């Protein structure tokens, strides 16, 4: 699970 | 004491009880899949998830992603997946924190809120699976959690669930059965220096994340969602403590910051914390009100008084003489705090005694292929950092340079971000 999924 | 009483083999014969062909309540047709019931209310499906989302039905092909349509296709792979996931549940359960989370998960039965007549209590069918019995006919079984393999992107792990037409089950206190896309067969590389780990241009991923942490992260989301207290994904933090995040306009959901914990959770300010706590307190009051209105139960498997007790125990409700339920604010605040502040990625790291990312506000470095099944590689008690060896000290087992036989780098991400 990672923040950059939202890019 | 173990969380998983049977050490299933993938090729073990079906019995229609804890080894069975099942269907999940997705919209559209699917063929049954073989599944394994590792604990009360918890099943494992060793298949790629081509089922939960209609737009995600195939396995062909973003900076941080990894594709291989053949992964998890063979029996040996599915056997190793089952053993890997089992070993990680045991590693979690062997900690006091993980025993507490897993107990909360098992107790977190999705609310029986499926009736449109308020004098009647009824299950919601999407919080069940259909299980093929020995006679070939289906029965409906309630469950709280399914661990399934990833969809097309092998390294996109996530805790998801079936919606309701009208109700927001993960946000209204009711809860819903949670499906976690997860693999024990891969892990992520990170950097030991904060300033390197949080920079998209630096580091090759010297240390490997312990997959127990990664699974725990998804289980913490599942706890939020089973208790119907997830923060709406549209509530986000405009990151302003990382120049690279700001150039990209990268926002991070409050739900992630909470789940990570530590300093990350403190980006949610006090006003907003109080707002969410009041919001979910009001949801739990709605549940008490709903239970008080219900004078009958629908179906024949469980009595009304048993199901009222299940939800008394789940929500820690108070029951007076009439048998009337209310929410005690102190008990609510305590349970809410447990689920949201005690069960965090940062706290798991402390219990496992592993090295891990220090913040969710970082940049991934690499993906590695791993095999945690052999005890010579990874154990319940020590993960990669095997006691009484060269790997015990200084997280040497997580050091992909020192413990190189345990990791094969599949892909670098550094430099792939648009920076
Ligand atoms: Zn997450």
């Amino acid at each position: 699970c990672r923040a950059t999924k939202m890019l | 004491m173990q969380f998983v009483n049977k050490q299933f083999n993938y090729k073990d014969p079906v019995n229609g009880v804890d080894i069975a062909y099942i269907k999940i309540p997705n919209v559209g047709q699917m063929q049954p899949v073989k599944a394994f019931k590792i604990h009360n209310k918890i099943w494992v499906i060793p298949e790629r998830d081509t089922f939960t989302n209609p737009e995600e039905g195939d396995l062909n092909p973003v900076p941080v992603s990894y594709y291989d349509s053949t992964y998890l296709s063979t029996d040996n792979e599915k056997d190793n997946y089952l053993k890997g996931v089992t070993k990680l549940f045991e590693r979690i359960y062997s900690t006091d924190l993980g025993r507490m989370l897993l107990t909360s998960i098992v107790r977190g039965i999705p609310f029986w809120g499926g009736s449109t007549i308020d004098t009647e209590l009824k299950v919601i069918d999407t919080n069940c699976i259909n299980v093929i019995q020995p006679d070939g006919s289906y029965r409906s079984e309630e469950l709280n959690l399914v661990i399934i393999g990833p969809s097309a992107d092998i390294i996109q792990f996530e805790c998801k669930s079936f919606g309701h037409e009208v109700l927001n089950l993960t946000r209204n206190g009711y809860g819903s059965t949670q499906y976690i896309r997860f693999s024990p067969d891969f892990t992520f590389g990170f950097e030991e220096s904060l300033e390197v780990d949080t920079n998209p241009l630096l580091g090759a991923g010297k240390f490997a994340t312990d997959p127990a942490v990664t699974l725990a992260h998804e289980l913490i989301h599942a706890g939020h969602r089973l208790y119907g207290i997830a923060i709406n994904p549209n509530r986000v933090f405009k990151v302003n403590t990382n120049a690279y995040y700001e150039m990209s306009g990268l926002e991070v959901s409050f739900e992630e910051l909470r789940t990570f914990g530590g300093h990350d959770a403190k980006f949610i300010d006090s006003l907003q914390e109080n707002e969410f706590r009041l919001y979910y307190y009001n949801k739990f009051k709605d549940i008490a009100s709903t239970l008080n209105k219900a004078k009958s139960i629908v179906g024949t498997t469980a009595s009304l008084q048993y199901m009222k007790n299940v939800f008394k125990e789940k929500y820690l409700l108070s029951e007076d003489t009439s048998g009337k339920f209310s929410v005690d604010k102190l008990k609510f605040d305590k349970l809410y705090k447990m689920l949201t502040e005690i069960y965090t990625e940062d706290n798991f790291v402390k219990f496992f005694k592993v090295l891990n990312r220090k913040t969710y506000l970082n940049f991934d470095k690499a993906v590695f292929k791993i095999n945690i099944v052999p005890k010579v590689n990874y154990t319940i008690y020590d993960g990669f950092n095997l006691r009484n060896t060269n790997l015990a000290a200084n997280f040497n087992g997580q050091n992909t340079e020192i413990n190189n036989m345990n990791f094969t780098k599949l892909k670098n991400f550094t430099g792939l971000f648009e920076f």
